[PDB]
């Protein structure tokens, strides 16, 4: 039970290699709750454990790193997740957050509205998503791949994520997308990570580490989601907030990762090697401009 | 400004809630407003924007340029006053010398 001192649990490799059929998610610990430190909310605890886990990976961390956070608005109109990200990220890191409804944030810039109304030509080094629609869960119908904001997430990754960049996208039993799992195979490494504080939920963060811009491995998203549920159904995770009490090593270490603009024909096997180790980011470094569309009508 | 909030609390109103409290070591410098949580053993750290009356109420900030000194930062609040961060920040003022709250860390008058 040494997992209880971890920030969470990552899906073991052997589970990723199965060919399971999708089944209903039935968690043994479904209904339990972890004991959070006094006055700490779940959204802060959850993001703290995600960042503690991301610290163990080979994230590229360049100067003036660029991070974008989707589905950042809470019901109360604030942005707890954004507050944790800004705590975690090196000072001066550009942080932009976004959601469908208005909220107050610590981000450098906040975008309100859906994908079709926001645009940028700039590339990003890290994408975090907590976007989730509770109405997606419907146990009376078949649990198929969801094609709403997920299609936009996939498009954003393939067009606006810098080579060497990483993502952490929130999924659940019912909130998932086959193409997103497939796109996990375009990273040097990937996993599905479950926070210890929210282990009673089917929620997980699909983490793609070091984007290669091409399929390193072929992943069938339908199968992999089934594999994810199989793992959750057969591996009870003990609810734990233990990792929250030791924040001494929390800040993301500055690596000063090199950024450079390379032509597609210049991306060779040795560049891929650098990308895969979190030692290189490929994108331009122009002024960051975000556009917001407004439908005008009388 | 404080004007109305103080009267709201004086009458017996509910202090603004949902201020974002952060996890931290509680071994920080203890300064009032910092780029990262700096709560000491007698303080709590909160996300700045959530503790700012102006940001929360979506009203302009009292500054010709409209600069917010909380948004994007962390505010340290004495644990004894953590039940109302917005109120505490309004009522108190930060020391321009040591960057500590007056009567809550600042000892420049000794
Ligand atoms: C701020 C409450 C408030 C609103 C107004 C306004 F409506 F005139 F703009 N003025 C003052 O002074 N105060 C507030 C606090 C917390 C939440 Cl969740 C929402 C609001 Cl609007
Ligand atoms: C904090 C004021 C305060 C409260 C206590 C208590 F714990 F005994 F209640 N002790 C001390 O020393 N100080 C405070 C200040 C200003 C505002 Cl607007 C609100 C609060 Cl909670
Ligand atoms: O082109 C562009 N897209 C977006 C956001 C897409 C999106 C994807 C998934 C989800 Cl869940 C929500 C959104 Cl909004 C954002 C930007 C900009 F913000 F950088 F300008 N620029
Ligand atoms: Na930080
Ligand atoms: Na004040
Ligand atoms: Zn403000
Ligand atoms: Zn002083």
């Amino acid at each position: 039970s040494s997992q209880a001192w971890q920030p969470g649990v990552a899906m073991p490799n052997l589970y990723k290699m199965q060919r399971m059929l999708l089944e209903k998610c039935d968690l043994q610990n479904y209904g339990d709750s972890a004991t959070l430190p006094k006055g700490i909310m779940m959204n802060v605890a959850k993001y703290t454990q995600l960042c503690q886990y991301l610290n163990t990976l080979t994230l590229a961390v360049p100067y003036n790193m660029r991070v974008i956070h989707f589905g950042a608005g809470s019901d109360k109109g604030v942005a707890p997740g954004t507050a944790v990200l800004r705590q975690w990220l090196p000072t001066g890191t550009l942080l932009v957050d976004s959601d469908l409804n208005d909220f107050v944030s610590d981000a450098d810039s906040t975008l309100i509205g859906d994908c079709a109304t926001v645009h940028t030509a700039n590339k990003w080094d890290l994408i975090i998503s907590d976007m989730y629609d509770p109405k997606t869960k419907n146990v009376t119908k078949e649990n198929d791949s969801k094609e709403g904001f997920f299609t936009y997430i996939c498009g954003f990754i393939q067009q606006k994520l810098a080579l060497g960049g990483s993502v952490a996208i929130k999924i659940t039993e019912h909130s998932w997308n086959a193409d997103l799992y497939k796109l996990m195979g375009h990273f040097a490494w990937w996993t599905a990570f479950v926070t210890n504080v929210n282990a009673s939920s089917s929620e997980a963060f699909l983490i793609g580490c070091n984007y290669l811009g091409k399929p390193r491995e072929q992943i069938d998203g339908y199968v992999m989601h089934a594999n994810y549920i199989f793992w959750r159904n057969t591996n009870p995770i003990q609810l734990s907030s233990y990792s929250l009490f030791d924040m001494s090593k929390f800040p993301l270490k500055l690596r000063g990762t090199a950024v450079m603009s390379l032509k597609e024909g210049q991306i060779n096997d040795m560049i891929l090697s650098l990308l895969s180790k979190g030692r290189l980011i490929i994108r331009e470094n122009n002024r960051v401009v975000i556009s917001s569309d407004v439908l005008v009508n009388n | 400004a404080a004007k109305a909030y103080k009267d709201y609390l004086a009458s017996g109103g509910q202090p603004i809630t949902n201020c974002v409290k952060m996890l931290c070591t509680h071994t920080g410098t203890g300064q009032a407003i910092t780029v990262t949580p700096e709560a000491n053993m007698d303080q709590e750290s909160f996300g700045g924007a959530s503790c700012c009356l102006y940001c929360r109420c979506h009203i302009d900030h009292p500054n010709p340029k409209g600069f917010c000194d909380l948004k994007g930062k962390y505010v340290q609040i004495p644990t004894t006053c953590a039940n109302d961060p917005v109120g505490f920040t309004l009522k108190n003022t930060v020391c321009t010398v040591c960057g500590m709250w007056k009567g809550y860390g600042c000892s420049c008058d000794q």
